[PDB]
């Protein structure tokens, strides 16, 4: 089954270099062109970089002319991208894309792509990797004037994307939501994990929230309770 | 894309002129972007200088000129006498390809007083055309005119005819009249007529129609 | 003797083909050459050749030869000839006027054209020049009246060519596609490689 | 540097027929350029539409048929259906190494009408403002479409300082959801009487407050 | 270097429109075309460009629609198509096209045609209505009304003294008919003396209409 693996992705300091691979099965790809196109968040594609079937020529876009390359393998079907001189602006998704063949003879500036992979991101940033820090979320006295209150965690200052978080060791899963995590002026990553349960419910369950970070390794449980404003 | 409107807009020179024409621009055209037409009235505009770079194949010497990348200006200097005409800036590059306003160049000369003389209606109008009041001028220099009137028990301006000409080759003189169409079956409630003009020079004139019928 | 023959169907019998500007240039060598079973193929059907009587050739024994074949609209078929002037021919291919050999043209109409229209053959329209017959010219640059750097903007003067054609489902046989091949065999007989 | 243009978004009705347009600023679009149309889903990678400018991809629907019209590449969409609300992208080619996409295009088909927004606002926790930090959290959840605008009160005075917004995000529930922080100090958190967080939603404005006596 | 055009058109407001420019004294293997608009005393606007490499244009953004452009390699000539102009659009067309030869050649517009006339009306050319002008050193003259927008001549008697002609040019009235006038002073207090005459000629419906003016 034509499919394509795309490996590399991750978060690094600027000015680094990295090496993407693609990893092609169902074909070889010495038949056909391939294609780097990426996506940023908020954006739209932009065309990146392409490889025709003989390898004999290269064309960049100006934006990344003289500081990334592109190479390709027949020997193991591979695909390589050499990325040099990273800046900020290139945290995106990227894809790789298969064309038409010399296999089918149309004329020269290739039509291109029919079908692609997942992609993988990168994101350059220049932000320190360091543990969460979490907060309860308690709704206020006056904040219970319906049958359903909504309760929470929230997460701060955080690096990197992504982390898990969980309610009563995954034991509730209805009436939750987690809304996504934004990049902050520090360069940080915050969000907010938030349950609806009834107004019967408060003070008679325990209820406690789960904070994991694979890359700080961190983990950490942190209980819920509504506020209770007494005197 | 569209804010031309170049600076120069009426004015007269005598030869031994110091003439600068000057189309503004919405945005930075490049040059050889641009052209100048000379349009002369009966016939086609010509092309003289495009892009301000340089002259026409065969045309007069001693005036071109250069501008800048929004403010394109050239000069003219000691005319011969037929460059009296209207101008067009021509814009290339940006779709759509809009055109220029226009400037227009004549010659000083006096104004003072075109039009002591009036000119009734004949008798046959009973069963001609249309009732119109002729009011004629001859010898007037600037483009500008008002002309007033004041019918018998009627102050209505809805409809009124005026035709002018061009300057004069001789002279360089305008010259128009006002040609006012009135009400003609009536013929009762319109009998006191008047076609007054005024100009600095000509203080405030008289032209009392005799009364008609 | 040999029992080996020329590859030629699967040229002739082909699974695409090529555009009108740019071409495949198929080399054949050592091989036995039998073009009588070229005579089967669509009544409308144009086999006009020079240097030599159209049937006297699998007795000669003369140098190699070259393939290459495109598709042309369907009036000009006369308009690509030795030595003649012509837009197809001063700008995407000429042929030298002492030129031996020939080539064969026949109708393609169902197999190419589609009922919405297929674009997928174009040709160079401004060439600032009369390429040679028998030069090779693939290119992608805008082309550029000359004066003054339009300096790749596309603008007035500075035009990019081809203009694909039509191929309309159902029209009239003056742009009806048409299906040509030029044959190209040497001479001088020293090198010789096909023979009968 | 040439640039090809796109409408921003459309909304049909379901079961229309609509028209998608893409055009070139600098001159004329013909075949050659070989126009190709797209589509993607967000978080997804984008399928195969259109090539050729009138051949569909493998397995495609025959309900959409793509042509040229003046200068413009056209793509005309019959029976609007609901899965069909995606962004789509057109592909333009200049030779030897240049392509270039467009602005892109958010289709959406009217479907579901108008949801209330669900509007709920926590004010720093006990142990945050110990931290020497304060952060107010309104959260608006279920809310379609997702334009939305937002505004931060303190003494009925606007508040700019502080503030940073979240885009919002398709929830599971077919609908849209996001919230706002409010970054103070406990100081200037302590200034004011109250503080409002107010939303507005396609018209339908949503004020909510809490004051410091209430954490006291 | 020779550029011709179409003739004069008195055409009914609404069907069609045909108008032509043919070319020649170029090689018109590759060049460009250019149309636009002209009125009399009016703004001067840009309706399209083409020319023969390929058919294609632009249009202005008050002409998308309702205008087309055919190429017509034959003969060096160009068609452009109440087309759907309304009413108020009694405006000259004109021709441009620059001078080609070999590939590389000019950027201006240098060749350019001479006019056409497109009137759309109520389409009633009849014999305009002459009227003299009986003087009161003095002045006196023609009159015309229902004066059909044909260029009509009004001579002297002797086809000369053009020592104070009044040739107004003409104007828009409420029913959309066109009026003038010719006017001239006497020389001197000689009115008892020598006549003057209002000859006017119509070409297209010949109609020769001739009157003394005496007061
Ligand atoms: C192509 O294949 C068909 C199908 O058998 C055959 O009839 C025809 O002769 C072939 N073409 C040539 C040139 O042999």
């Amino acid at each position: 089954q034509v499919q394509l693996v795309e490996s590399g992705g991750g978060v690094v300091q600027p000015g680094r270099s990295l090496r993407l691979s693609c990893a092609a099965s169902g074909f070889t790809l010495s038949s056909y062109g391939m294609h780097w196109v990426r996506q940023a968040p908020g954006k739209g594609l932009e065309w990146v970089a392409v490889i025709s079937y003989d390898g004999s020529n290269k064309y960049y876009v100006d934006s990344v002319k003289g500081r990334f390359t592109i190479s390709r393998d027949n020997s193991k079907n591979t695909l390589y991208l050499q990325m040099n001189s990273l800046r900020a602006e290139d945290t995106a998704v990227y894809y790789c894309a298969r064309g038409w063949a010399y296999w089918e003879l149309l004329p020269d500036y290739y039509y291109g792509m029919d079908v692609w992979g997942q992609g993988t991101t990168v994101t350059v940033s220049s932000a320190s990797t360091k543990g969460p820090s979490v907060f309860p979320l308690a709704p206020s006295s006056k904040s219970t004037s319906g049958g359903t209150a909504a309760l929470g965690c929230l997460v701060k200052d955080y690096f990197p994307e992504p982390v898990t978080v969980s309610w009563n060791s995954g034991a509730l899963t209805s009436g939750v939501h987690t809304f996504p995590a934004v990049l902050q002026s520090s360069g940080l990553y915050s969000l907010s994990s938030v349950v609806t349960v009834p107004s019967s419910s408060l003070g008679t369950q325990t209820y406690i929230c789960n904070v994991n970070h694979k890359p700080s390794n961190t983990k950490v449980d942190k209980k819920v309770e509504p506020k209770s404003c007494d005197k | 894309e569209i804010v031309l409107t170049q600076s120069p807009g009426t004015l007269s020179l005598s030869p031994g002129e110091r003439a600068t024409l000057s189309c503004r621009a919405s945005q930075s055209v490049s040059s050889s972007y641009l052209a100048w037409y000379q349009q002369k009235p009966g016939q086609a505009p010509r092309l003289l200088i495009y892009g301000a770079s340089s002259r026409a194949t065969g045309f007069p010497d001693r005036f071109s000129g250069s501008g800048s990348g929004t403010d394109f200006t050239l000069t003219i200097s000691r005319l011969e006498p037929e460059d009296f005409a209207v101008y067009y800036c021509q814009q290339y590059g940006n779709s759509p390809w809009t055109f220029g306003q226009g400037t227009k160049v004549e010659i000083r000369r006096t104004v003072a007083a075109p039009s002591v003389f009036i000119f009734p209606p004949s008798d046959e109008q009973l069963k001609s055309g249309t009732a119109s009041v002729v009011c004629l001028l001859n010898n007037f220099y600037p483009r500008e005119a008002k002309v007033q009137w004041k019918v018998d028990n009627a102050l209505q301006s809805g409809n009124s005819q005026e035709s002018v000409t061009e300057q004069d080759s001789k002279d360089s003189t305008y010259s128009l009249s006002s040609t006012l169409t009135l009400s003609k079956a009536d013929y009762e409630k319109h009998k006191v007529y008047a076609c007054e003009v005024t100009h600095q020079g000509l203080s405030s004139p008289v032209t009392k129609s005799f009364n008609r019928g | 003797n040999i029992t080996n023959l020329c590859p030629f169907d699967e040229v002739f019998n082909a699974t695409r083909f090529a555009s009108v500007y740019a071409w495949n240039r198929k080399r054949i060598s050592n091989c036995v050459a039998d073009y009588s079973v070229l005579y089967n193929l669509a009544p409308f059907f144009t086999f006009k050749c020079y240097g030599v009587s159209p049937t006297k050739l699998n007795d000669l024994c003369f140098t190699n030869v070259y393939a290459d074949s495109f598709v042309i609209r369907g009036d000009e078929v006369r308009q690509i000839a030795p030595g003649q002037t012509g837009n197809i021919a001063d700008y995407n291919y000429k042929l030298p006027d002492d030129f031996t050999g020939c080539v064969i043209a026949w109708n393609s109409n169902k197999l190419d054209s589609k009922v919405s229209g297929n674009y997928n053959y174009l040709y160079r329209l401004f060439r600032k020049s009369n390429l040679k017959p028998f030069e090779r010219d693939i290119s992608t640059e805008i082309y550029q009246a000359g004066n003054k750097p339009c300096n790749g903007v596309a603008g007035f003067n500075c035009y990019f060519p081809l203009r694909s054609y039509s191929f309309r489902p159902t029209y009239g046989v003056g742009h009806q596609p048409y299906r040509v091949v030029v044959l190209s065999f040497e001479l001088l007989h020293a090198p010789a490689t096909v023979c009968g | 540097q040439t640039v090809v243009t796109q409408e921003p978004s459309f909304s049909v009705s379901p079961g229309g027929t609509v028209t998608l347009t893409c055009g070139l600023s600098s001159g004329s679009v013909s075949t050659a350029y070989f126009p190709s149309w797209y589509q993607q889903t967000p978080g997804q990678a984008p399928r195969t539409l259109i090539y050729g400018t009138n051949t569909r991809s493998s397995g495609v629907p025959d309900r959409f048929s793509g042509s040229i019209l003046g200068n413009k590449a056209a793509l005309t969409i019959t029976g609007a259906q609901a899965d069909d609300e995606s962004d789509y992208y057109c592909v333009l080619y200049m030779g030897r190494g240049i392509v270039v996409f467009g602005g892109g295009t958010k289709l959406t088909v009217l479907g579901q009408p108008k949801a209330a927004p669900s509007v709920t606002l926590f004010p720093p926790s006990s142990e945050e403002l110990q931290a020497n930090k304060a952060t107010l959290v309104c959260l608006i959840s279920d809310f379609y479409p997702g334009a939305v605008t937002v505004a931060w009160k303190a003494d009925s005075s606007p508040v700019k300082a502080g503030v940073e917004t979240t885009t919002p995000s398709k929830q599971s529930n077919n609908k849209y959801a996001a919230s706002s922080y409010l970054s103070l100090t406990p100081e200037q958190w302590k200034s004011h009487r109250s503080y409002s967080c107010q939303v507005t939603h396609e018209g339908s404005t949503v004020e909510k407050t809490v004051a410091p006596t209430e954490c006291s």
